[PDB]
């Protein structure tokens, strides 16, 4: 059951995404992101990307603050809709749901699933590296480089973030 | 007299002891007496689970030196 | 130089956070340039083996590659020792 | 590229993570490495009208390694049929196993 | 002071970094027959388990090349208990 | 498991809190005693009205000030490298971009809030 | 049987009365006294006695000072936004019985027309010491309290 | 024997903090000429008790207008977060330990955050927002410089394990050779832990009580429980971060004797703060650290990636 | 071509500007006590707030 | 293909059909817009760090750094919408018809 | 596509070094000086062969090296070696610079007798 655990979370990233997908209130379509946000990092987590993992819930806890301010300032009406509230939220978040319960349910019985394409239901720990000793991550290697391999990449991502604040404040002086 | 603050101090001072006076008592315990073997990196890993298949009772804990060499 | 002193002395009694900020930025990209132990900063981190150092096979005209690595030939980091 | 802006001046601006064979910080190689290699010697200069039918079994080799989609079908073919005969007490699993 | 203590502490990640040199010839050589034996004996539990499958071939390969393969962990562990299976994969992600 | 034991501890403990907290005292509800606070006074208005923000323009920088940290956060392995000569330039390069772009947002007052 | 619950009684009475939060809520006059209660020289926060400004957040509400006609809708409202137990201390002539404006025609004639009253405190205004004494009078009312001793008898 | 080192872990606490109120309820009593809790309970000491009893056996409250789930949700990951942020912490020994418990500290305390923000807002009244939106505001302000002040200390210790900056300090406290970002640090942690003279999401004088306005009796006591455990757990981690203990592996009590009396100090130092100043306008906190501490942090941040490499002082990665 | 559809439809204006909403932007009302520790305990201040 | 793949690919899809199916306020969409970085981030890591190519595990957080760069454009547009209309609604968005 | 072959579990068969992590790591710089050569020529023969099974012959003289090693340290410095190992075991991270007394005594030992 707890070699299963990239599944269970995978199962809950999906919940969330039918969370928010189905578009109630933003308020609750941020909470629903939120969840996919740690679920998701948990996921990474499991395949040895720990600063990867813990990066992109941080970068989506901060995104999301911003949008619950903007929800409050933007996004909100008198009776904010709940999953239960409307009907097209509820018969997306229930079709989502149920979608989401069958595939898990033949992927389980079978231990294959086809739904479009073949995917293999034997767990996701048989396709892991069997050796391993290297005396450091990675992942942490790999990132690192960034500032020597990764010139080129440096500039264009430096550039293209002081353009955005360039930019945003061009969009928002009416 | 401010001293009567000094009371309220001490009894918050030995609740914050005791986490970790029994964290570093149950590690010993749990690990044979000696400090929990701290395993950040791949290799330490695989050395800690090639020490529990030397110990021969499943316990990376469990030391076995030159009484084990012929 | 005296304009500069007017303003240099002007920015220090209104904003003096930012004359600091400006000075030790200006600090952080200076000094490596003369410093004389930025070179031994990279002779340090190419000195830590992460990896294993995989033994050639010997042709017979390896004269500098040691056969034992207690043998004389090959890098000392015995400047190292007394950094 | 569109332009080959790289060749011409000589500069490398992202060729190095191109591919999985390519020289990696401290030397660490990836899981598929020597099936990439020789899938990309294989097919080197031919062009991929040739390269598409002249070097499948490299690239089938490789794509093996990438997703494992014949090795898993191979599990699961093993797996399924001890379910079988162990729930049919017809085969017992050694202690090891 | 920040300077001389850091200057020690990469002097001593050397000589530790060294001692796991000095010993990465003999747990490569454990590492190389530890592995083959555990095929070996998923080789052998194979051979019974699918001996009435008609086209089966024991211990077939799924690569048109020859060349040694590294097994996954679903290869080397795959008829084996859970607890091993979930040390094996998981063990080291999730100590503490 | 450790890390997940200690977590289920955790919300468990607080949500046994929570349970005992509404099913130990007795409760005595009315209409008055929910209704909304608003200082003695009934409120003028729903609170899910708009609420405006005054740093708006802030709080969009945030989200580009807040990846920043994604980049610099490498910093202490990057500085293992062999090639230190492009590390220190490329890491001076983005702060230093970093802090041009707060002072472009300064000097176009894009940190005063709107009245 | 009853010696349990006698001493649960004992036990929840002891916490109340030694937790005792009045809410941040003063009218007149009155209030004036109220903050020299709170002051270095009677500290009513070593009894146990603190304020708090959110009527969800207190036990205790201390009338001090007149209640008019226009305030005395929102005097209410603000007692029934408080959970229970709840309390009410009249604090002085005014919120005690209307006192000097008495027979003005802006006045509630006593808070007690509004909220139960548990304790009533005379002066105009009762010195800081006076409403000490009526903070301790009602303590000593809540150590009386029985409510488990009679559920046990129901 | 790892469920009894939880145990041993949260228990003790939930019982820092009851007493954690007694001491702030008495060292302010006493800077400002008074006593404070002497009553109940020799020199106060059964107050925390009565306190905690009082609140749980007093009526909690739905707000007819309220979001019952987000309502009942938000203080149990108020409790939840603030308890789980003490597994990393090396004492000297961590329950948990972490590769990046720096970064999960980090992500853990942007978490928490969701526990002001949904209370106020499934409140559904005006107070609670409003409270709810400053904390928004807060956010904004510290976490930016917080997360470079952090990065900046780490590139002299070398990894984001929390062990290692016990071996980093192992010859002298890291405040010496950055005091300047200590600063910086000691009030960011106060604003991050809504502190005064940053307790702007409660605010008393302007918002009632700020976002848990409509909180009563068990519900607020979680709330007010995890606000001051977080007090004491960002004053451990300043202790951690720039004022090492010498740990003996032999006798790790010693170091948990000294660790200990840092952290009191530095908690007893935020209640001597907040007894010392009037309060921020939160328009006046997000300029203060945009303005003034996020160019000097970016500064430091340039100087103290050089300074190891100028200098040849880079850490190891372990 | 006119159509049904599209009978509704007026050119555009001439320098693309269209004319600002005539709709009042509401602001948030509050009151700012009596029972508020910075209101004295009788004060009813109504604000109108923005933000 | 592994079994993870499954729901990440489905959530994928399912933001994507969020994406596409819009409501009224324009903020809900935005959301769904997040929602397919996340996944494509999720995705992007299982299969570089699955595949031990060391190189391209910066490739994840260059995902992450233009995703905020797009709602922080976003937002900004939201910004104006609002300002103009007193709502994000979409159906206000609809002068060029 | 071919049967892998594997070689017989007679053929893995070897006398194994039985000591824990922290025995090998107090003994690691001896044990690099000793068994260099036997140990160098196995390193060889896997980076060229690419291939555990063409390198067992090879891998089995690293271990008859290791014993050998290991037992003239049991002949002659069993007791100061017994002490350091202890003291590195206790170690959370098996660190040298908390052992130095004792390394030395174990580093005069062998540099007396062998
Ligand atoms: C830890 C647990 C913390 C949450 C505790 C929830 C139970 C607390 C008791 C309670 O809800 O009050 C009584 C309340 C009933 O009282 P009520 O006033 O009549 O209910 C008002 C309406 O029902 C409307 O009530 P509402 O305002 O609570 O809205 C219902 C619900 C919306 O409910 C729905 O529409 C469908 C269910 C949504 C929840 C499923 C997860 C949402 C997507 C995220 C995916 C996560 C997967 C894991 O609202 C939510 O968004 C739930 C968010 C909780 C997410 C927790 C994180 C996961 O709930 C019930 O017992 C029924
Ligand atoms: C940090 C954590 C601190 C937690 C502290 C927890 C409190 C510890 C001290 C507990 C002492 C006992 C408290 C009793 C207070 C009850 C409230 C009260 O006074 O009401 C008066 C009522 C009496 O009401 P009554 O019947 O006389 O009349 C009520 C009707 N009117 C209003 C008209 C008068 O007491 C009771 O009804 C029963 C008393 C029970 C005492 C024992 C407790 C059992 C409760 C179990 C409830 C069932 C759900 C399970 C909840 C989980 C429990 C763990
Ligand atoms: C809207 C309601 C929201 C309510 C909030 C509820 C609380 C949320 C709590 C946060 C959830 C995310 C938890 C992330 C944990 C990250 C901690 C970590 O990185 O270390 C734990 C460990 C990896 O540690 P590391 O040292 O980096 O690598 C191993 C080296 N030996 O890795 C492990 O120990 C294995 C753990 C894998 C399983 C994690 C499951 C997380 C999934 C979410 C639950
Ligand atoms: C001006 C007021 C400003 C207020 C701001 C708040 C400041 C409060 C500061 C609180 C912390 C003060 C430090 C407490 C001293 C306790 C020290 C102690 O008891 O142990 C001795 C210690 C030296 O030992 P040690 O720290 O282990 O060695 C360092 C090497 N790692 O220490 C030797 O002396
Ligand atoms: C607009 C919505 C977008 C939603 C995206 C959803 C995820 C899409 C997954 C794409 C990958 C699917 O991959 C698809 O299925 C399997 C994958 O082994 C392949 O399966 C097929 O092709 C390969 C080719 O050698 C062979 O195994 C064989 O011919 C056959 O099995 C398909 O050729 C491939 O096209
Ligand atoms: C608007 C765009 C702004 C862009 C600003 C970019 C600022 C970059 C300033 C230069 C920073 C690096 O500056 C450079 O650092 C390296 C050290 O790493 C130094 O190099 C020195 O140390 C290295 C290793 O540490 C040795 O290999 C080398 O022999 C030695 O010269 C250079 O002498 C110095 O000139
Ligand atoms: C490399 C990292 C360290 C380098 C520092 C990087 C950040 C630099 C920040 C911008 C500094 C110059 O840009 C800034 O522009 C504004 C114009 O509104 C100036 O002027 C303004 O600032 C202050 C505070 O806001 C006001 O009291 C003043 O009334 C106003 O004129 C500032 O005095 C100047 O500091
Ligand atoms: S009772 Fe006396 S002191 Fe109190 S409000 Fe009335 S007139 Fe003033």
């Amino acid at each position: 059951m707890m070699l299963y655990i990239v599944f269970i979370l995978s199962v809950i990233f999906v919940m969330g995404f039918v969370g928010f997908s189905s578009k109630p209130s933003p308020i609750y379509g941020g909470l629903g992101l939120i969840v996919s946000g740690g679920v998701g990092c948990g996921i990474v987590l499991n395949f040895g990307g720990s600063f990867l993992g813990l990066m992109v819930f941080l970068i989506y806890l901060g995104g999301m603050m911003v949008v619950f301010g903007y929800t409050t300032a933007m996004a909100t009406e008198q009776y904010p809709e709940i999953w239960l509230s409307n009907k097209a939220v509820l018969g997306a978040f229930v079709t989502g749901l149920l979608m989401e319960f069958f595939m898990v349910y033949y992927v389980l019985k079978d231990k294959e699933v086809e739904v479009v394409f073949e995917f293999n239901g034997l767990g996701d720990w048989v396709i892991y590296d069997t050796g391993d000793s290297g005396f450091f991550s990675e992942e942490a290697m790999g990132i690192a480089a960034l500032y020597s391999y990764g010139t080129w990449l440096v500039i264009v991502t430096g550039w293209s973030l002081l353009i955005g604040v360039v930019v945003i404040m061009e969009i928002t002086r009416g | 007299m401010w001293f009567e603050v000094l009371p309220g101090i001490a009894v918050m001072g030995v609740c914050l002891f005791i986490p970790g006076m029994a964290t570093a008592r149950i590690h010993r315990f749990s690990n044979g007496g000696k400090e929990k073997r701290v395993a950040h990196y791949p290799y330490q890993w695989y050395l800690m689970e090639r020490d529990r298949r030397v110990s021969g009772v499943n316990r990376s804990y469990v030391s076995k030196g030159l009484e084990n060499i012929d | 130089a005296e304009r500069v002193a007017a303003f240099l002395k002007n920015v220090w009694a209104k904003e003096p956070v930012l004359v600091a900020s400006f000075a030790i930025a200006g600090l952080a990209v200076i000094l490596p340039t003369l410093s004389p132990y930025t070179k031994y900063s990279l002779m340090i981190n190419r000195a830590t083996p992460y990896n294993y150092p995989v033994p050639l096979r010997d042709d017979g005209n390896m004269p500098d590659v040691p056969s034992h690595p207690q043998d004389p030939q090959g890098p000392s980091l015995e400047w190292l020792k007394r950094l | 590229p569109f332009f080959d802006v790289q060749k011409r001046l000589g500069v490398d601006l992202d060729r190095w993570m191109t591919i999985q064979s390519a020289e990696q910080p401290h030397k660490i190689p990836s899981r598929c490495h020597a099936f990439e290699k020789e899938w990309i010697e294989c097919a080197h200069g031919i062009g991929s009208i040739r390269a598409e039918k002249e070097c499948k079994i490299e690239f089938e080799d490789f794509r093996e390694c990438l997703l494992r989609q014949k090795t898993m079908k191979r599990l699961h073919a093993i797996r399924r049929q001890r379910e079988k005969l162990i729930k049919e007490g017809k085969y017992t699993p050694p202690p090891h196993h | 002071s920040m300077m001389k203590w850091n200057r020690e502490r990469r002097r001593l990640q050397i000589e530790d970094f060294e001692a796991r040199i000095a010993l990465m010839p003999l747990l490569q050589a454990e590492k190389d027959r530890r592995v083959l034996q555990m095929l070996r004996e998923n080789l052998e539990e194979e051979a019974t388990v699918m001996k009435d499958v008609p086209g089966w071939k024991v211990g077939e390969s799924v690569f048109h090349t020859t060349r040694w393969v590294t097994p996954m962990m679903g290869e080397l562990y795959g008829l084996r208990a859970s607890e091993e299976v979930l040390s094996a994969t998981y063990g080291f992600i999730w100590y503490t | 498991m450790n890390l997940m034991l200690a977590l289920l501890t955790n919300f468990t403990l607080a949500t046994l809190l929570v349970i005992i907290a509404f099913w130990l005292p007795q409760l005595n509800v009315y209409s008055e005693k929910t209704s909304p606070y608003e200082c003695g006074f009934d409120p003028m208005g729903s609170a899910r009205l708009p609420f405006s923000m005054k740093f708006f323009l802030v709080a969009i920088t945030f989200l580009l000030f807040d990846l920043e940290i994604a980049l610099l956060l490498p910093l202490p392995w990057a500085s293992q490298t062999a090639n230190l000569n492009t590390m220190l330039t490329m890491a001076l390069f983005l702060i230093i971009l970093l802090a041009v772009s707060l002072a472009y947002e300064w000097t176009q007052k894009g940190l005063e809030w709107t009245e | 049987g009853e010696y349990v619950v006698a001493k649960l009684d004992d036990l929840i009475n002891w916490a109340r009365r030694s937790s005792l939060w009045p809410m941040t809520f003063g009218l007149a006059c009155c209030a004036v006294e109220m903050m020299h209660m709170a002051a270095p020289r009677y500290d009513m926060d070593r009894f146990g006695v603190v304020f708090r400004a959110s009527p969800r957040q207190s036990d205790v509400m201390i009338v001090a000072g007149t209640l008019t006609n226009k305030m005395a809708p929102a005097l209410r409202k603000v007692y029934d936004q408080m959970p229970e137990p709840r309390y009410v201390v009249s604090m002085g002539s005014c919120a005690n019985g209307g006192g000097y404006y008495h027979y003005s025609y802006s006045v509630v004639r006593g808070c007690d027309r509004i909220v139960p009253v548990d304790i009533y405190v005379p002066g105009c205004p009762p010195t800081a010491e006076a409403l000490l004494y009526g903070i301790l009078q009602l303590q000593k009312k809540i150590k009386r309290e029985k409510r488990l001793r009679i559920w046990y008898r129901r | 024997m790892f469920m009894i080192n939880i145990l041993m872990l949260i228990i003790p606490i939930l019982l820092a903090v009851a007493f954690l109120t007694l001491v702030e309820r008495k060292v302010l009593g006493y800077m400002q000429l008074r006593k404070g809790p002497n009553v109940v309970g020799p020199y106060g000491l059964l107050q925390p008790i009565a306190d905690a009893i009082k609140l749980f056996i007093k009526e909690p409250l739905r707000p007819a207008t309220s979001s019952a789930s987000m309502f009942i949700l938000a203080p149990i990951m108020a409790l939840g977060l603030a308890l789980t942020m003490w597994i990393p912490l090396p004492m000297p020994y961590p329950l948990i330990n972490m590769n990046l418990g720096v970064l999960f500290m980090l992500a853990m305390s942007s978490l928490a955050v969701y526990s002001i923000l949904w209370s106020g807002w499934a409140s559904n009244s005006k107070y609670a927002l409003i409270g709810a939106l400053r904390a928004v505001a807060q956010t904004i302000s510290y976490e930016v410089t917080l997360a470079i002040i952090l990065l900046s200390v780490l590139l002299m210790s070398g990894s984001f394990t929390l062990s290692t900056l016990i071996t980093t300090q192992e010859q002298m406290w890291l405040i010496l050779p950055a005091w300047p970002l200590a600063m910086m640090w000691f009030i960011s942690t106060l604003a991050e832990t809504n502190r005064a003279p940053f307790d702007l999401t409660e605010g008393e004088s302007e918002l009632v009580s700020g976002f848990n306005v409509e909180y009563a009796a068990g519900p607020f006591a979680l709330f007010f429980m995890a606000e001051y455990a977080n007090i004491i757990m960002m004053n451990i981690f300043t202790a951690i971060l720039f004022l090492g203990t010498s740990h003996n592996p032999h006798m790790p009590e010693l170091y948990t004797i000294n660790f200990t009396i840092k952290s009191l100090l530095l908690t007893m130092s935020f209640l001597w703060i907040r007894a010392s100043y009037p309060r921020f306008r939160y328009d006046q906190l997000m300029h203060l650290l945009w303005k003034n501490f996020l160019p000097l942090t970016l500064a430091l941040c340039m100087w103290h990636v050089s300074l190891p490499i100028l200098t040849s002082g880079i850490p190891p990665q372990t | 071509y006119p159509t049904k559809e599209t009978a509704h439809w007026k050119p555009p204006p001439w320098n693309d500007v269209d004319p600002p909403k005539d709709t009042l932007v509401s602001n948030l009302t509050l009151n700012f006590g009596p029972q508020h520790p910075a209101a004295h305990g009788v004060l009813r201040l109504v604000m109108e707030l923005s933000g | 293909m592994s079994m993870v793949y499954m729901n990440i690919m489905m959530a994928f899809t399912v933001s994507l059909v969020g994406l596409l199916m819009y409501r009224s306020h324009l903020m809900s969409s935005l959301l769904c817009l997040e929602g397919m970085m996340l996944s494509l981030f999720v995705m992007a890591a299982l299969t570089i760090l699955n595949s031990h190519f060391t190189l391209a595990s910066m490739m994840p957080i260059i995902l992450l750094v233009f995703a905020a760069c797009e709602a922080a454009l976003g937002l900004s547009l939201l910004v104006m919408v609002s300002n103009t209309y007193g709502t994000d609604y979409v159906q206000n968005l609809n002068l060029l018809q | 596509p071919g049967i892998v072959e594997l070689p017989s579990l007679e053929d893995l068969k070897v006398q194994e070094v039985k000591v824990s992590s922290s025995v090998l790591k107090a003994a690691a710089h001896h044990y690099g000086a000793q068994c260099d050569k036997p140990n160098k020529e196995f390193m060889l023969c896997r980076w060229e062969e690419k291939d555990p099974r063409r390198c067992l012959e090879e891998g089995k003289l690293v271990n008859q090296c290791a014993l050998e090693f290991f037992r003239q340290i049991k002949r002659h410095c069993a007791e100061p070696f017994t002490e350091y190992w202890t003291c590195i075991d206790y170690s959370g991270l098996q660190l040298f610079r908390r052992c130095r007394k004792q390394q030395a005594q174990f580093d005069e030992c062998v540099l007396d007798k062998l």
